[PDB]
RNA sequence: AAAGAGGAGAGGUA
């Protein structure tokens, strides 16, 4: 009604995630908790993400799920998979193909993800390589919302050749909230909201915020014409 | 309010007639009692800083007398912290405290540096602690970090981190009390885990694993360990995760 | 007290039936003074008496005129308590009774028993028979409930329990503000303070009501009509009720819903949270009354007047005088605010002489007065509801020495805040931290919103768990708009005899609302409750119901307290001590032997002689604190002083003494009692210019 | 009595009384101190020797 | 008998 | 302040161990990071606390179901006991003894079967859950919330012979609510007219002993005394690490095994020096106490030792009479002031019974001296004048005990034991107590 | 304000730990509080909105370095 | 997005008292507690109203005193009118009249409010009055939202002889809500809401739910522009 | 400029 908003403090982490402090006053006596949990709702499970979703790994025996040269097994790749973060500009879906050879550290800038899709964090770690390894790998990404769980397939998968992962679309990570008093001298009750939020890095604050308002806005918009 | 305005006048006199100047002593005393409303923005500054001293009436030992920093409040009543109160013995049922203020400078880093309340930890008697939480923070970590047999949604996933299992846990697709493995690098010590590891597997290229109860490790060949997974509970999770990070701020 | 042994603190077993072994005082005359029985008397001689029925060969005679015994006259006769069941009322079921013989607990068949009590409550007082489910709570609990029964205050609009015991009626027409219509007539006149009853003959009886006055604690008395014009009446109907009672019944408290589980941490320690509902629905709010006096007496110098024309006072101070100087009936008045005007005529030396003879040779007479008029004390405010004045000359017995008197009375009214005292029936008591908003309580699947939350984790333990029956039957009672009555002790039917009660009663609601939410069946007393900031349920079902709740007179408007600077005693120039009289709180010897044990030396000198008796330091400090500048030193407190005088007053030579630095020279004795710096010492700390 | 039996048992066993008295202090304080720590164990209280 | 008298306890910060 | 980092508790966290972690932060971070840990821990658990919906009910309280033939079997003992009073062959003092004993092993019983019954239907109950979680309650409530009173005691001490036999659930009757107001008169007067004598020693303590500051760095004594555990027969009931921490050693500790040292003299013992001189054997160890010190004042640093509210030595210029007075002094006031939280039930404390694990025959030993003997509730057996020990043999088990000088023995050599059968009783202890005329 | 309470506690924690009496360090922040207070009430203003008690500590704990 | 609201059941109490029930679908997986709750909130505390705050008597002064012929002392009288229920057509405030004379039951039918506002409920009990006996009064009405706590700082007397009271503006009585599954064969989760309202009169359900949708919307407007 | 002085009973709350 006759409120504003700021933003007070922004931050970039070394992972390339993002933070972000909004104070949102003045209000009546108990909008802060109404307008925060809502905010907190929508924004923590109806955005739209981007996520991988199937993977296929060459070379691999079906006895002790272990790749020759690798360090590490099917299981610890398929764990440092699910952690890649993309952003596709497109609605249909895409694959990618990741070949490497000889001694070397593979890492996200090696996976060939289209001329759209691009990678966040380029330094994202996957595997290690040693002398006379090869690694052949291929990635399919998809659009959805929320924490997906796949079936019967908690992690420990070797079998078909496109294997399944349960995936996270999630730009948003982590949500907080808080209402203190904003009075000022000796008046009727008033106060202020403060909002934080911690960001994966594909998105900004400041645009999942309004993403969030125009999502609520659009719900709550056709019930004033009731009467 | 009533009560600070009257246990600090000599303060706010002198603060009135320096700052924002009055002129004497008597216009201040004017200005007080006709409640003008300056005098609570004055005297809001002047507490700020100057430590209080808080007593119960049965004083058994050194802990039933503590000093506090003061903060004013709507009302009639004090508002006391809830870790306090088995030191002097108190509960909010109709017991009453009596407040003394210090004067001198000596006062005030005397209180300030031998009997701040947030330097009390051990008891004197005995090297005990004495700020232990006590009724309902107990029952609260009792139930958070408990087994139940029943309510059993989402076990059997896999984690990398620690705050993947609390985020998915915000979610509401894994249960409080499910059974999850969760990667962790670090001691960890279980209730009733077997010192034997109880499947040992041997693979080529000279690496090994070994299953515990609890645990289930990778290593090489009489070298060290590539991996650790952790079979836990989302609760004990966030109980380990909050100590964690109270311990690096 | 001193000189009492410790066998007249005990219990006797000739007190059976006589006096209550649980209604006693929790002091320092505690098994001192006791409470007469419930149904006791006494004889022309002085001796306690309580009746029996007698029985033959086995059957209890019900209808053959109670007999009447003394402790001396039972003791050689098997005697059964009052919760042995019979068949019909006559015959006595079972094969080993309990018995009474030779101040002796036993067993013996049922043929020999001789006597038997009339009811299971007659070993009781008034105060503890009014307490439902009393056999499944502890005796210490009992003891405190009683006790907290009787410190309610009257409410506005009292309310009866919905769960009593059926000594209420009686214990309310028993104390006197009761009007029952004496014939059988009908209601020719009502009026707020007459009431007029028309018998079929054709006489008439008036009664007049009171209407709000004053008792001996400063509460309130009230009647109020029952009945209507032109209603048809009988014999004993009750027509007015008083303050504290529904119609016909003791009502002390209210009912208001109640669930048992935690909040967010405001039931932390016996603590209250409660819902907004309580105070602009006008439940829990009460009428007080305070009454202030003045007189006019006559001293050698001159008479004092009471009068309009006080010296040296703005006109907003006599708005609402009249003539004489006396505030007018229905005026609102604060703090500072003036009653009645009082002027002394007095002359007081303490001016040059020149200027009054001056002005007393050349005339031009004025005003050599003072004023201490009547004033309202700090904290208190309210409405102006009588003044009532008496003199001479109109038939009045003023005391001697005096011309004049005048009372005022003022009303207040007062809402439940935080920092207020409440509690139960069931020895349950506590103090109100938070009052919140009605959106923000649990709300039931009905979508009505809580009254009060209560923490569980103090009902296993103290002990009392009556009051879980109490509101589960409550809840039910409710529903079915029944007002049931239970009597203590009903295990002689049966076995489970409460518990299944309060489950039929519970089912039987059930049926008849048609809402299957409000009973179950895996949980029997627990309900699904929605949480009023999220939406989102709870974990578990939580225990719901409807509790009786009072309101006690420890209020906190009546115990806030501070001072700075006051008054001084005159022996000892220590500070007073009272609320009364801004008084200071004292610092006993364990806070000194605490203080020691810290090791802060500083503070503890700081508080024993710049803080109370050192006459010179006291204006030091004080103007040094105004001025920003540092505290001198203190010098020797005035007590240590006094103790020298006294002591050597008994003929003992004490002194003392400052050591000798060198040389052969003695050592010199030192004046304490002399002034040191040449600078003033007023009787008072004061702000110099 | 105990603290004379010991007096008198150490003052004919060693030369002088000096010794004889601290022998016999030590010995007392000891079996109070432990007869004091003993009683009050009988309790759940705990407290520093 | 320093609090009697009004001194500074000879324990504590008034040890000297 | 760094350098350590928290182990990962797999488990279920009840008081103890936020105690535990609480002592591991202050000993390893300092007395900063500890108020901010404590502060998180109560906003958690206050948080968690409400999530759950921890309520009370009537169905809750669940009382187990075999506790009718334990009553019969109790009767049927008391019966027997007052025939044999009755018949003229024990006195007065013999039957009181016999039914009291009786019915305290019953309670004990029954308390057992309480707990085992709670702990195997449901570990989620909320009774059991706020009482064994260490939050508010405790055994002797639920006891007689769910179990039954038991016996009581009047305002003089003294043991009343008439049990209640129900709990709060099922309901008193009138004789038993007779009964109850003697317990509950004895808590009111205990409450106020027993108090002063505590006060009355706390000020005494506090006069004797005002004016013991520290005032000297060292005495240059090698006098001591010698520490050990606190042990009653073979059950050690005060370990020797809780008493040697913050003293000062007054010699030279040497491993009994090999040739290393532990400690030198003149070294204060932090918790794992300690630790590590319980684990390695060592039965005494001397240190130095104020009760040799050879300071012409009152105590020197060195022999006195840590403080222990801040885990170091003491200052110069503590005033630690008044501490010790006031520690002293402080937990017997407090606990003559809650004698009423628990009625007026009778604290139990019975001997110690040797009961035969299998049937078989006594074999007895060689030593064996014994003497007839009449026993407290009116039997006759034998008191032993030695110690020696017990031989029971079995189909294919063999089994030997150890019997010491004072008990009482209720077989001979020779007998057929059966299963579950009382072989010796060692009675309490007359200590600890006041002794008075009879 | 950017100097918040906990600060100071881990300041005065500091000083306390790198002593040998407590007391000794006790009397001298109030000396040192005292010369403060008097030199800013006989010249110039100074930052006034800190007590000066804070101030001492402050110092001293940056004195230590 | 895009859903149907429909009213179910409309029915009215002993002319005090009005009821609603309202159906809307479909939603998403977890927006009907979204939607619910916020509705619920923004009810039952962020409305209007109209309530009566001073009441005149002739020949009395203060609240402790009584009429000669009336069976109601003066306290019973402000409760009675306190809880009145009116509705006023403009901005401005009122002032009503009332006189009765001779024996009567004095309700609330008699109270001349004039064409701007209008009384719900024409059977309130107020008094009683015997033979000789007569009653004068005069009502004020003011617009509100909450509760309003009487301060005795206005100074200005211009309410001579005028009986301040608490004022309670609030008129909306209860609100329930649920949600059920829409699910038909298919798996995906729809939900449906349902939700019911008891209101004191004043209003219509139909006007209350479109002022608080109307509340809502300009709450969550603001947000959409850059955070 | 002024303004309360002690004592004795009875009853309560932590
Ligand atoms: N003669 C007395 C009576 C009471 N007290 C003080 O008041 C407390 C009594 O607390 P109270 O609330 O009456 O009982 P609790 O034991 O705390 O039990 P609960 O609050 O659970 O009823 C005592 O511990 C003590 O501190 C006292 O010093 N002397
Ligand atoms: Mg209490
Ligand atoms: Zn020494």
């Amino acid at each position: 009604m006759t409120f504003q908003v700021e933003c007070v403090e922004s931050r970039t982490e070394a992972d390339q995630g993002q933070y972000g402090r909004f104070s949102i006053e003045p209000l009546a006596r108990g909008q802060g908790t109404t307008v925060g949990n809502a905010l907190r709702r929508v924004l923590l499970s109806n955005l739209e993400g981007t996520a991988v979703t199937a993977v296929r790994i060459g070379g691999v025996n079906h006895e002790f799920a272990t790749i020759p040269g690798v360090r590490e097994d099917v299981l610890d790749i398929l764990l440092n998979v699910r952690e890649l973060v993309v952003h596709a500009h497109s609605p249909q879906p895409q694959i990618g193909r990741l070949r490497v050879v000889g001694p070397a550290t593979v890492t996200a800038a090696d996976v060939d993800f289209g001329p759209e899709v691009e990678v966040i964090n380029p330094n994202h770690y996957i595997a290690s390589l040693s002398e006379g390894a090869t690694l052949e790998m291929e990635l399919k990404v998809e659009w959805g919302t929320g924490y997906r769980a796949i079936d019967r397939s908690h992690d420990e998968t070797t079998a078909l050749d496109f294997l399944q992962l349960d995936a996270v679309f999630m730009p948003v990570r982590r949500v907080n909230y808080s209402v203190e008093d904003a009075r000022v001298g000796e008046s009727t009750a008033i106060d202020r909201l403060v909002l934080e939020v911690w960001t994966n890095g594909s998105l900004s604050p400041q645009e999942a915020l309004s993403q969030a308002a125009s999502c609520l806005v659009a719900l709550f918009e056709p019930l004033k014409n009731v009467s | 309010r009533e009560m600070a305005i009257e246990l600090f006048q000599p303060f706010v006199i002198h603060r009135l007639i320096k700052n924002h100047s009055i002129n004497n002593i008597k216009q201040a005393k004017k200005l007080i009692q006709k409640n003008d409303p300056l005098i609570w923005d004055v005297l809001e500054e002047v507490i700020e800083g100057h430590p209080v001293m808080l007593n119960r009436a049965p004083t058994l030992h050194r802990l039933g007398i503590q000093a506090f920093e003061p903060i004013l409040v709507e009302g009639r009543a004090i508002q006391l912290h809830p870790l306090v109160c088995p030191a002097f013995n108190a509960d909010f049922d109709g017991d009453q405290m009596a407040v003394h203020v210090p004067l001198s400078i000596e006062a005030q880093a005397e209180a300030r540096m031998l009997m701040l309340a947030s330097g009390n930890i051990l008891s004197p008697a005995t090297g005990q602690p004495i700020v232990t939480p006590s009724q309902d923070m107990v029952l609260g970590c009792y139930y958070l970090t408990a087994e139940n047999p029943g309510a059993q949604k989402g076990a059997g996933r896999y984690f990398a981190n620690l705050e993947d299992a609390i985020r998915a846990f915000e979610q509401g697709s894994v249960d409080l009390h499910a059974w999850v493995w969760v990667r962790f690098d670090g001691e960890v010590e279980s209730e009733g885990e077997s010192d034997e590891p109880e499947s040992v597997v041997a693979a080529d290229d000279g690496t090994v694993t070994k299953t515990y109860r609890f645990r289930r490790i990778r290593e090489t060949e009489d070298g060290q360990r590539l991996s650790q997974y952790v079979k836990t509970t989302p609760g004990r999770i966030l109980f380990n995760n909050t100590v964690q990070t109270a311990l690096i701020h | 007290r001193e000189r009492a042994g410790f066998a007249v603190r005990d219990i006797h077993p000739s007190h059976y039936g006589r006096i209550c072994p649980i209604e006693t005082p929790e002091g320092p005359n505690a098994g001192l003074i006791g409470s007469l029985a419930t149904h006791a008397r006494v004889n022309d001689y002085g001796f306690i008496e309580t009746p029996f029925w007698r029985v033959e060969e086995g059957r209890v005679r019900k209808d053959l005129a109670p007999v009447y015994m003394t402790a001396d006259q039972e003791d050689d006769l098997r005697v059964a308590p009052g919760d042995v069941a019979t068949d019909d009322a006559g015959y006595i079921l079972g094969t080993t009774i309990p018995v009474r013989y030779r101040q002796d607990f036993t067993t013996t068949t049922p043929e020999r028993v001789d006597y038997v009590a009339l009811s299971p409550v007659q070993i009781i007082s008034v105060a503890t028979s009014l307490i439902p489910f009393l056999e499944h709570d502890d005796a210490n609990r009992a003891l405190m409930g009683s006790n907290m029964q009787r410190q309610a205050v009257p409410l506005l609009r009292p309310e009866r329990p919905l769960v009593g015991t059926g000594l209420e009626p009686q214990a309310a027409r028993d104390s006197g503000m009761v009007i029952t219509s004496p014939v059988d007539g009908t209601i020719s006149y009502v009026d707020a303070t007459h009431i007029e009853v028309t018998a079929d003959t054709g006489e008439k009886y008036g009664y007049a009501l009171q209407k709000y006055q004053r008792s001996n604690q400063d509460t309130c008395l009230n009647q109020r009509p029952i009945v209507f014009e032109g209603d048809r009446v009988q014999r004993g109907q009750v027509i007015a009720d008083g303050s504290a009672t529904e119609k016909g019944e003791l009502a002390l408290g209210q009912n208001i819903l109640v669930a048992y589980m935690p909040w967010e941490g405001y039931n932390y320690e016996d603590a209250i949270l409660i819902s907004e509902r309580l105070v602009y629905d006008d439940v829990y709010t009460s009428i007080h009354i305070e009454k202030f006096e003045i007189e006019a007496r006559q001293t050698k110098l001159g008479p004092e007047e009471i009068t309009r024309e006080i010296p040296n006072v703005g006109e907003d101070a006599l708005r609402q005088l009249d003539e004489n100087g006396i505030i007018r009936v229905g005026a609102w008045v604060e703090s500072g605010d003036i009653l009645v005007g009082k002027v002394t005529p007095k002359g007081e030396s303490d001016q040059p002489p020149e200027e009054k003879l001056l002005r007393a040779i050349f005339g031009e007479k004025a005003r050599d007065v003072r004023d201490n008029s009547l004033r309202v004390p700090n904290g208190e405010k309210g409405r102006v509801v009588d003044v009532r004045l008496f003199t001479r000359e109109q038939g009045d017995e003023l005391p001697p020495g005096a011309n004049m008197v005048v009372r005022v009375y003022v009303a207040q009214k007062r809402k439940i805040q935080v920092g207020d005292k409440m509690a139960g029936r069931h020895g349950n008591k506590g103090i109100i931290s938070r009052i919140l908003p009605c959106e923000d309580m649990p709300y039931l699947p009905d979508g009505t919103p809580l009254d009060i939350v209560l923490n569980p984790l103090g009902v296993p333990s103290r002990m009392n768990v009556g009051q879980v029956f109490e509101c589960m039957l409550g809840w039910a009672g409710q529903l079915l708009d029944a007002r049931f009555k239970v009597t203590p002790f009903d295990e002689m039917y049966g076995a489970e005899a409460s518990r299944l009660t309060v489950n039929a009663k519970l089912s039987e609601a059930r049926e008849q609302t048609g809402q299957p939410w409000v009973f179950s069946d895996d949980e029997p007393g627990k309900i699904q409750v929605y949480d009023g900031r999220t939406g989102e349920p709870f974990d578990r079902p939580v225990t719901v119901g409807r509790a009786y709740m009072l309101k006690l007179v420890h209020l906190v408007d009546d115990k806030i307290h501070a001072r700075s600077t006051g008054p001084y005693s005159l022996v000892t120039q220590q500070p007073l001590g009272g609320k009364a009289q801004q008084g200071g709180q004292r610092f006993g010897e364990m806070e000194v032997w605490a203080l020691e044990a810290y090791g802060a030396a500083y503070i503890l000198q700081e508080l024993l002689t710049v803080k109370s008796d050192d006459m010179q330091g006291r204006n030091e400090a004080l103007n040094a604190i105004v001025k920003g500048k540092a505290i001198p030193r203190p010098g020797t407190p005035e007590s240590f002083k006094v103790l020298m005088r006294e002591l050597q007053s008994l003929c003992l030579d004490i002194a003392v003494y400052k050591a000798s630095t060198e040389d052969y020279e003695e050592d010199k004795e030192v004046d304490l009692m002399a002034d040191v710096n040449q600078r003033r010492t007023p009787s008072r700390p004061t702000y110099e210019s | 009595d105990l603290l004379e039996i010991y007096y008198d048992y150490f003052r004919e066993q060693l030369g002088e009384d000096y010794e004889a008295a601290l022998e016999s202090l030590r010995r007392v304080q000891a079996l109070l101190v432990n007869e004091v720590q003993s009683v009050y164990q009988s309790q759940g209280i705990d407290i520093s020797d | 008998e320093n609090v009697i008298i009004g001194r500074l306890i000879p324990a504590g910060t008034g040890f000297k | 302040e760094a350098k350590s980092a928290p182990i990962f508790r797999n488990r279920v966290i009840d008081k103890k161990q936020l105690k535990k972690l609480i002592g591991w932060t202050f000993a390893h971070y300092g007395t900063a990071k500890t108020a901010v840990v404590a502060d998180d821990l109560k906003a958690l658990g206050f948080r968690y606390a409400t999530r759950a919906g921890v309520s009370i009910s009537i169905d809750d309280l669940k009382v187990p179901g075999s506790k009718a033939e334990l009553l019969e079997s109790a009767e049927k003992r008391i019966q027997e006991t007052e025939d044999r009073y009755t018949r003229g062959e024990i006195t007065e003092v013999e039957r009181f003894q016999k039914v009291i004993d009786t019915w305290a092993n019953t309670n004990d019983e029954l308390t057992d079967r309480v707990v085992k019954n709670f702990r195997e239907s449901d570990p989620l109950n909320s009774v059991y859950m706020m009482a064994f979680s260490g939050a508010r309650g405790n055994i002797s409530q639920v006891r007689q919330l769910v179990g039954m009173r038991g016996l009581m005691a009047n305002p003089q001490g003294e043991i009343i012979d008439l049990p209640i036999k129900t709990n709060f659930r099922e309901g008193l009757t009138v004789t038993e609510y007779i009964i109850s107001s003697y317990g509950a008169r004895k808590g009111l007067v205990d409450t106020a007219l027993r108090t002063a004598d505590s006060g009355y020693l706390t000020r005494r303590l506090v006069d004797v002993s005002q004016d013991v500051i520290i005032h000297e760095v060292d005495c240059g004594t090698s006098r001591g005394l010698f520490v050990e555990a606190m042990t009653d027969g073979d059950r050690i009931l005060i370990p020797i690490s809780q008493r040697l921490l913050g003293r000062v050693t007054a010699e030279a500790v040497l491993d009994p095994s090999t040739d290393e040292v532990l400690a030198e003299a003149g070294q204060d013992i932090n918790e794992d020096l300690a630790n590590r001189i319980e684990k390695a054997g060592i039965k005494k160890v001397k240190v130095r106490s104020p009760l040799t010190c050879e300071a012409a004042r009152s105590v020197c640093q060195k022999c006195y030792g840590w403080s222990l509210a801040h885990a170091q030595m003491v200052d110069m210029g503590e005033a630690v009479g008044i501490i010790a007075a006031q520690s002293i002094g402080e937990p017997g006031t407090q606990l003559t002031m809650r004698t009423f939280h628990t009625g007026g039930v009778f604290t139990g404390e019975t001997a110690r019974l040797l009961r035969a694990p299998v049937a078989g025959t006594i074999k007895l030993g060689k030593k064996a001296r014994t003497r007839p003997y009449r026993t407290r509730h009116g039997e006759e057996a034998l008191l032993a004048e030695a110690n020696f020990d017990l031989v029971l043999e079995g189909k294919g088990r063999k089994e030997t005990f150890a019997i010491l000088q004072g008990s009482t023995i209720f077989v001979q050599d020779g007998d057929k034991v059966a299963a579950e059968a009382i072989l010796a009783e060692v009675p309490v202890s007359g200590r600890t107590k006041r002794t008075v005329e009879k | 304000f950017d100097l918040d309470s906990q600060d100071l506690l881990f300041k005065a924690e500091s000083l306390i730990v790198n002593s040998t009496n407590r007391y000794h360090v006790t009397l001298q922040i109030a000396r040192r509080a005292k010369q403060a207070r008097y030199e800013e009430m006989e010249n110039l203003s100074e930052e006034t909105g800190i007590k000066p008690v804070l101030r001492a500590i402050l110092e001293m704990s940056d004195e230590l370095n």
